[PDB]
Parts: C-alpha cells; structure tokens; sequence
C-alpha cells in the first residue's frame, strides 16, 4: 500500500472526459427523466431524514 | 416530460433542477465505468510489480 | 468556406474519448443486445443485396 502509486496523467485526462459528459442538457430518454426524479427523491429524502 | 419533450420554455415547469440531476447521474455512471476498466487494466500491472 | 478551419485539439481529444469508449466489452442491458442483432442484420443485408 505503501509503494502504490497511481498514473498521474489519468487525473489530466478523465477532468476532459466528464467536462464533455456534463456539458450535454438534452435528455433524449423518457427512463433517464423518471430514473432522475428517482435519484433526486432518494437524496431529498436523506438531507429531509436529517 | 412531454411539455419538455415540445421545448415548452415559455411553460412555468422548467424542471432545471431534474436536468441538472440527470446530467449528475449520467456524469456518475460514465466515471464509475471508466473507473473500472482503469482498475481492471490500467493498475493490475503495477500492483504485480509492487508485489 | 474557404476561410473555415475546425480546431486541431478535437482530433487528440476525440482519438482518446472513443479509444476509451471501444474499451468496454460488457453489454449490461438486454435491449443493447436486441439493438446490436438488428443493427448487425441491416447492415449485413445491404452487403447481402450488393
């Protein structure tokens, strides 16, 4: 554990990589759209629960 | 959905926030997968050097 | 048209994107898997015709 050492130039290349993934704002999808409500609720409910 | 589906901007549900979410989500799903396939091949190797 | 020029920097960045995209070999949804047999049925029928 020590001696690990991850690549460096994977940090550089994955910032690109879910810029361009977060840069889209067209949901094409009727599941994408109800699976966010879903995920949204979920996470709502636990800062409510809170 | 559908009022969205017809680019209803002039209608007062501009869900922005469910957009904002599902961008978060499909961000999620892309990084978890990229991950993995990165732990799978990328740092297999230098774990066996190191061992 | 003449005076166009797309950018350089699209080429590396994309070479990297779909190189990590075509790295995948899981098929997690049973709908991918229908959409590939069709997909792979049209084009092979155009080869057939031809």
């Amino acid at each position: 554990i020590k001696r690990h050492k991850w690549n460096d130039f994977a940090e550089d290349s994955l910032r690109v990589i879910q810029h361009n993934a977060l840069e889209d704002r067209s949901i094409s999808d009727k599941q994408q759209w109800d699976a966010a409500i879903y995920f949204m609720e979920e996470a709502l409910q636990a800062r409510l629960k809170d | 959905f559908y009022y969205y589906q017809r680019h209803f901007v002039d209608s007062e549900l501009e869900c922005n926030d469910v957009v904002l979410f599902w961008r978060i989500q499909r961000m999620l799903a892309i990084t978890a997968n990229t991950l993995r396939q990165q732990l799978t091949n990328t740092e297999v190797r230098r774990l066996e050097k190191n061992v």
